[PDB]
């Protein structure tokens, strides 16, 4: 066995800093730990081979160095090419293990979050089903809170939330919050809120609708 | 034309087998080290198996959640590797990737992966399959889309219009629900100038159901 811990996790910057990324071994596995880079739903492809060497096609941007246990990752200026995901590689010995990698986020201004709210749809509200949606798009930085309010009642254990991937365009994120409810929970109440605080937002915003208006 | 192509993912149940495929062309392929990798969201890139041509040492490596369980095999008349997997698990779930590496000899320097597969899903679960059901998101600028609820497994795939939406369409990824099933939502932004006077179409696809509905989303 042959651990290998990778440094940091997350990690943000902008176009043209420089980033440093590490990955430490349980072993002095020599020289042989290879660097990849995989984007979102593509496979990864090698950027280091041996610590330090560029293989073919590779922009000298990259740079890998360290020896023995400590081993590092380099990139100078970075372009917007580069936000994916890292990953070191040992191949001193079989079972060639990884690293857990270090997904690379692009970091721009704040942008505050546009606010969306669907009620059901009567199509949804003939099966016993009831789904609420509240929509957020093109925020930065992607931590945001999504707090829904059913007869201004907080409410808990019934959203489901899903973030979307950095976005290539602008660099921002989306969200949708789907509140999932019984149709009679659903025909009890009336007044159904979501509230956003971000970053980017100076107040806690607030979208509702009335189930009868 | 160096390529590696896997096929044979697709749903399977606990404990059953399912046999991975990866046909190689561009290369002479019977010294080539031909070498599986799965990915799943949880635990990133692990290494499954290798196996080497012509040589009197192992040849077959594996990793240790998998020796018993799995065995790798190679035809060199047929220029493919195969997975054999069974007693499948829940584990087992993930994106499994074919690669060659750059070793030629015992060790060769210069050691990395440096051709990969696009992929093949494996899905190792209970639940049957099942359909989506297509549900409108009804509304300077405006926000519409459709709820892609209740379908399993993964994928399911979504157009608006048939290809004919590109800017400000946002596909969210799947979230498992407490029911064990997955939806998801596709969601548009256009501007206020075009709600109703233009139709817009949602193209639900599940292929691995033989899905095929679309649904108007109408303000
Ligand atoms: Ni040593
Ligand atoms: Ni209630």
């Amino acid at each position: 066995d042959i651990q290998m811990t990778q440094s940091p996790t997350s990690l943000s910057a902008s176009v043209g800093e420089t980033v440093t990324i590490t990955c430490r071994t349980s072993e002095n596995i020599h020289n042989f730990l290879t660097w990849y880079q995989q984007k979102q739903g593509k496979s990864p492809q090698v950027l280091v081979y041996n610590a330090k060497t560029l293989p073919d096609g590779v922009p000298s941007r990259f740079s890998g160095s360290g020896s023995g246990t400590q081993y590092s990752l380099k990139i100078n200026s970075l372009q917007p090419e580069d936000f994916g995901t890292y990953y070191c590689q040992h191949f001193w010995s079989s079972p060639w293990t990884f690293g857990g990698g270090t997904k690379l986020e692009i970091k721009r201004t704040v942008a505050a979050p546009s606010v969306f709210i669907f009620p059901p749809s009567d199509e949804q509200l003939k099966s016993g089903t009831a789904s609420v949606v509240c929509l957020l798009n093109n925020f930065y930085p992607r931590e945001a809170k999504v707090q829904w309010k059913v007869d201004n009642a907080l409410q808990s254990g019934n959203s489901q939330e899903s973030v979307t991937e950095q976005d290539s365009k602008d660099s921002t994120y989306s969200l949708s919050s789907t509140l999932t409810l019984s149709k009679a929970d659903y025909e009890k109440h009336k007044v159904y809120a979501c509230e956003v605080t971000h970053q980017g937002l100076s107040s806690p915003v607030t979208k509702s609708f009335n189930r009868g208006e | 034309e160096v390529k590696l192509e896997e096929s044979g993912g697709g749903l399977v149940q606990p404990g059953g087998s399912m046999k991975l495929s990866c046909a190689a062309s561009g290369f002479t392929f019977s010294d080539a080290w031909m070498n599986w990798v799965r990915q799943s969201p949880e635990k990133g890139l692990e290494w499954v198996a290798e196996i080497r041509s012509k040589v009197i040492n192992p040849a077959i490596y594996y990793a240790e959640s998998v020796k018993e369980r799995f065995t790798i095999l190679r035809d060199d008349s047929k220029s493919s590797v195969y997975l054999q997997m069974n007693s499948l698990r829940a584990e087992d779930t993930g994106i499994y990737y074919c690669s060659r590496s750059t070793m030629i000899t015992t060790r060769d320097p210069s050691r990395y992966f440096d051709v990969w597969g696009a992929g093949t899903t494996v899905t190792v679960s209970s639940a049957s399959t099942k359909g989506p059901s297509v549900f409108p998101l009804a509304p300077g600028t405006a926000a519409l889309g459709c709820l892609v609820k209740d379908y399993f497994p993964e994928p399911v795939t979504v157009s608006w219009n048939s290809g004919a939406l590109t800017s400000g369409v946002h596909t969210f990824p799947a979230v498992l629900q407490s029911s064990g099933l997955y939806s998801l939502s596709s969601v548009v932004t256009v501007p206020s100038s075009s709600l109703g006077t233009q139709t817009y179409i949602c193209n639900v696809n599940h292929k691995p159901s033989n899905t095929k509905v679309d649904k108007k989303v109408e303000p």
